[PDB]
């Protein structure tokens, strides 16, 4: 008399197949790429030109002496 | 009965190619997917220390 089949309690689990967790698509990408890229170029011309100012300063001490 | 899997024609319009162009060029694929499903490292290692621990059996 002690056999298995239970009265209730069932799901089931799915046979489904989906995980569309997107994801900033469709022209939202290529937008964070370009602006941060020119931001790095914007970081230039305030350092290389600044080091160029120090570069003439470095060559200044050479020319002032040597007579 | 039937099911036709991997049977789907592409979109081929102006905007949806930008989802397939950002995929190849900037790799929004292969990192959001495959760099996150590996890590997934923080789970507990289910290893039996055999000379000390032992596994289950049946009568």
């Amino acid at each position: 008399k002690q056999d298995m089949p239970p009265v209730g309690g069932y799901g089931p689990i799915d046979y489904k197949r989906n995980l569309p967790r997107r994801g900033l698509s469709g022209y939202s990408m290529f937008a964070v790429g370009i602006g941060a890229l020119l931001f790095g170029y914007w970081s230039m011309m305030k350092w290389n030109r600044e080091r160029r100012r120090l570069q003439i300063e470095d060559f200044e001490a050479r020319i002032a002496l040597m007579p | 009965t039937y099911k036709y899997v991997n049977l789907r024609e592409p979109s081929m319009d102006m905007k949806s190619v930008t989802d397939r162009a950002a995929q190849t060029l900037l790799w929004t694929e292969l990192i959001r997917g495959l760099g996150m499903t590996l890590s997934y490292l923080f789970r507990e290692p289910a290893t039996i220390n055999y000379p000390f621990e032992k596994g289950p059996l049946s009568p």
